[PDB]
RNA sequence: AGGACCGAACCGACUAAUGUCGAAAAAUUAGCGGAUGACUUGUGGCUGGGGGUGAAAGGCCAAUCAAACCGGGAGAUAGCU
RNA sequence: GCUCGCCGGAAGACCAAGGGUUCCUGUCCAACGUUAAUCGGGGCAGGGUGAGUCGACCCCUAAGGCGAGGCCGAAAGGCGUAGUCGAUGGGAAACAGGUUAAUAUUCCUGUACUUGGUGUUACUGCGAAGGGGGGACGGAGAAGGCUAUGUUGGCCGGGCGACGGUUGUCCCGGUUUAAGCGUGUAGGCUGGUUUUCCAGGCAAAUCCGGAAAAUCAAGGCUGAGGCGUGAUGACGAGGCACUACGGUGCUGAAGCAACAAAUGCCCUGCUUCCAGGAAAAGCCUCUAAGCAUCAGGUAACAUCAAAUCGUACCCCAAACCGACACAGGUGGUCAGGUAGAGAAUACCAAGGCGCUUGAGAGAACUCGGGUGAAGGAACUAGGCAAAAUGGUGCCGUAACUUCGGGAGAAGGCACGCUGAUAUGUAGGUGAGGUCCCUCGCGGAUGGAGCUGAAAUCAGUCGAAGAUACCAGCUGGCUGCAACUGUUUAUUAAAAACACAGCACUGUGCAAACACGAAAGUGGACGUAUACGGUGUGACGCCUGCCCGGUGCCGGGAGGUUAAU
RNA sequence: AAUUCCUUGUCGGGUAAGUUCCGACCUGCACGAAUGGCGUAAUGAUGGCCAGGCUGUCUCCACCCGAGACUCAGUGAAAU
RNA sequence: CUUUAAUGUUUGAUGUUCUAACGUUGACCCGUAAUCCGGGUUGCGGACAGUGUCUGGUGGGUAGUUUGACUGGGGCGGUC
């Protein structure tokens, strides 16, 4: 059985990175009731 | 020519092959080739617009002259070639200038045939006339529907239009499909009918022939789902409405045709 | 030469048995069909919700689909328990 | 440490993706390991990752993303040019041995290679986002030359041996050596040399292409392997001396021939097929602008630099995805010996493991199997499951048929071992000697030597010789569907879906149709022998009547008919 | 008949026994000609029936080989 | 005033011709090492086509809804 999460780092990047969030407003929207929230995290990242 | 493959087995059975043997078994003219990349009825939005086009065998596109603005210039025909993007075999043409082009191969152009266009030319096939020169009942191929435009009119393998009549700046072309159109006269005109006119014959045999064809299975609307299609739904194939496109439009005998830009150009629809 | 034949890898699940608080939130054993093509697979993208895709079953869309998931209207309304 | 068992096309070794120190050592059983544990992928401490030649990085680019100007859109934003990204691709270079407890194609020893800067020397026209060649390509299939690899023989060192014999045609282990450099063959491709001209290659060109000639008939490009050097070097069985008794130092003989042979190279090769089989950069060449006492380029020499990042470990698993130390899933590479057609199957080498609860007894019952008296489907919805055949060679093969098929139809006989044919045949390979040579990796004879099926006779052991694994049950009637194929991942694989063919209809190309407030796209860089929709579904007979109702087409005589 | 209430329509074959199957008739509730009718070689993990071999499916079960079940030592859940 | 007639006037419906609006997913040149776009010339149509407001018709393609109650298995039948 193959789940559905094929790990792959560049996909991961590429598809939830911080370059892709900020490309689009909606991404910046998401970073910005990130940074409100205040997580540690702010997205997936090395 | 038409050969007819044994029975060795079902897909071979039915299967009726068009071979041409002059055509040229090498590689093309590569400075004319151009790279093709398939579609598979995608667009700009990348949703699927045309549907049963995907796959199929990778092919180049060859860079065919149409519009033959070599005017004056005798050439000679090197040899056919099988082109993939076009119904027709296309025709590889050396001028006498020392460059080499691809144009429509007329049903009476071999290897080693002379052409030439421009207004000065000949009556022989191939080559390239306005249609006030061209003389009125001839049939041509690869017509122009506006000067320079290339050539839009009996471009298919086999097809050729007949000059009727003379109006003045204007010229009456009947189509292969009954069409009776007027088209200016400045519009330039190739001699002759297109080549490989036993196009008909093939029948692909099989499934295959048609998938890698660049054509995919085609679902009728009764085996749809009444959410996806206007007909389908019912036990026992049940249809009990009139024939309808998907999308909702009246198919089965409902005219498309409304434009009213291009109609003063046609006299005589078709019949 | 074959959308050919028998048959490994590979793909799928047609029959039986076991397993249903199981080794496993559809699995294991022997049979089973294709195995040069309408085949399969690795990598990278495109098609985003009354929308996509669909050899078409109301099938699939992250174990959820006759209209996904996440947050808001919202402490929706409930003559009902 | 010695036995017993398993994998060995893997249950072995490398990696790619994915994890982030799980890798080694010292130290402990507080918590985890479905039991204990001194043990561990557990707790604490320390060490470990060395690159001009590996990859990333970097030049170019496909699908595709972003997108200066621009078009459109209430705003957001959508499309898109020039440009820039985007490896799943194209471009330059290293191999052998040794070493740590953990790194090695990175470190040490030896031999090399590639790209640029600087300087010296001798020549010379250089010079592009520009032009030309190359890069540069599909499916299927056959042969030949080879190689990795394996078998045998000779040689070397040892042994003759606890239950009979083993100085003999006997047994054990080795017989390996790279990249680079020069020769360039087997093979493949292509006719060359010179002159003159041309509105062609969006301007030119000595470059490409084309047109004329005189000459020879060969030249040129590519090209595995083998041969010498690399290498009187490393490695090498075994022996010798000490052992914190795990291990370290010294020494070191032969290192050859034949056969078979690959899915790997010649081969991006060659022959056919239609489904006609990426682009750009590096690379060679030509010139425009500008300069030609310069600059720049070429050839030889010396030197400098080749930065930065990953290098441990697992990578078919205990470390990745499955919540687990989960009978599941995970791409590529090497993948040997015997029997075997085979990457199947049976046993093994190398290498890795006995899967993290066991000790007893041998109740019913459950699970996976083995055997079975007589009947052989009488059980059951149903031959469900089980049982049975199953391979090679030879003879033979029905009805129908689209003449291909059915068919491996059905149905009958021989398969072991040894000797002779033949002190191993046919066949394959092929030494030395002899003769030629357009003289070397050259051509004939020749068979030394090695390998080596298939068949006849005779004998012989066994109840059975395709003796193990592997390995179709068979035929007839018959509905469906032409067939192959696909579907409800996770209760339905089918008569359902799809299919090649057929018929109607729409579209004249700023085409119809569909996504989009619109641009713009697919259709199509295609075009009436072309594309979309509809219904049926190979092939043969065909497809009878009906225009009243509802659609579609054409008509306008006459009545109604909104906005204005 | 993949269509049929009456129905297991009537007749012959197959078994001694056949609501299934094959062939003949049509009294076609409620077949029918491109939402196709009629045949069709080959094809099918397709539906039904029959015949030959085979056998533990069964008459009727019996024994044996391994893991559970049972006893001991250590760890140690659940539905309700 | 009922009935007519040349001249000059308001003009509308229709027909033919022209271009100066408009279209050009026709050709050439430039911004430009540019199949986008804009500009300049020309050719072809041309007051047609197309767009904006109103308006007649079609419009299960799409969107919001309804489909009453009594009713002893259901609906039918019957009543309000």
């Amino acid at each position: 059985m193959k789940r559905t999460f094929q790990p792959s780092v560049l996909k991961r990047n590429r598809s939830h990175g911080f370059r892709a969030r900020m490309a689009t407003k909606n991404g910046r929207q998401v970073l910005a009731r990130r940074r409100a929230k205040g997580r540690a995290r702010l997205t997936v990242s090395k | 020519a038409v050969v007819k493959c044994k029975p060795t087995s079902p897909g071979r059975r039915h299967v009726v092959k068009v071979v041409n043997p002059e055509l040229h078994k090498g590689k093309p003219f590569a400075p004319l080739l151009e790279k093709n990349s398939k579609s598979g009825g995608r667009n700009n939005n990348g949703r699927i617009t045309t549907r049963h086009i995907g796959g199929g065998h990778k092919q180049a596109y060859r860079i065919v002259d149409f519009k033959r603005n070599k005017d004056g210039i005798p050439a000679v025909v090197e040899r056919l070639e099988y082109d993939p993007n076009r119904s027709a075999n296309i025709a590889l043409v050396l001028y006498k200038d020392g460059e080499r082009r691809y144009i429509l191969a007329p049903k009476g152009l071999k290897a080693g045939d002379q052409i030439q266009s421009g207004v000065d030319a000949a009556i022989k096939p191939g080559n390239t006339l306005p249609m006030r020169n061209i003389p009125v009942g001839s049939t041509v191929h690869n017509v122009e529907m506006k000067p320079g435009k290339g050539g839009q009119l009996a471009r298919s393998a086999g097809t050729y239009v007949q000059i009727v009549a003379r109006d003045g700046a204007y010229v009456t072309l009947r189509l292969r499909s009954g069409e009776m159109r007027k088209v200016e006269a400045d519009c330039r005109a190739t001699l002759g009918e297109v080549g490989n006119a036993e196009h008909m014959l093939r029948v692909l045999g099989k499934a295959g022939a048609a998938r890698w064809r660049g054509v995919r299975p085609t679902v009728r609307g009764t085996a749809m789902n009444p959410v996806d299609h206007p007909h389908g739904g019912g036990e026992g194939r049940n249809f009990g409405k009139h024939p309808v496109t998907p999308w909702g439009v009246q198919t089965k005998g409902k005219k498309t045709r409304s434009n009213k830009r291009t109609d003063k150009f046609i006299v005589r629809r078709r019949s």
